[PDB]
């Protein structure tokens, strides 16, 4: 038995979020319970001069 | 009384297809990086004998 051959090319350009300059705008947090969370809220109290 | 084959025949890999693989590697491998085609001692093709 004799075979017919083919070639695989495997190289890729890897990219990462934290290395990007766009990441500077973000504050990156991991939270493994995010599926349970419905809405996150953040509230402020201000008095005027 | 008749002498008959005691067992089934085997899959045998053609020695030629090593040459095709080596040609593909010659095209694809880096400059002088490939070395499997040259060796010392008796030459040896991968076989199931």
């Amino acid at each position: 038995f004799e075979a017919i051959f083919g070639t695989f090319c495997n190289r890729l350009e890897w990219v990462y979020f934290l290395t990007s300059g766009l990441a500077a705008a973000a504050h990156a947090i991991k939270f493994h319970d995010l599926n349970k969370l419905t809405t996150g809220k953040m509230l402020f109290h201000v008095q005027v001069p | 009384t008749v002498s008959a084959p005691a067992t089934y025949g085997n899959f045998v890999l053609s020695p030629e297809n090593a040459v095709t693989a080596i040609s593909y590697h010659s095209i694809l491998a880096d400059f002088n990086s490939y070395k499997a085609h040259l060796t010392s001692g008796q030459p040896h093709l991968p076989n199931d004998s």
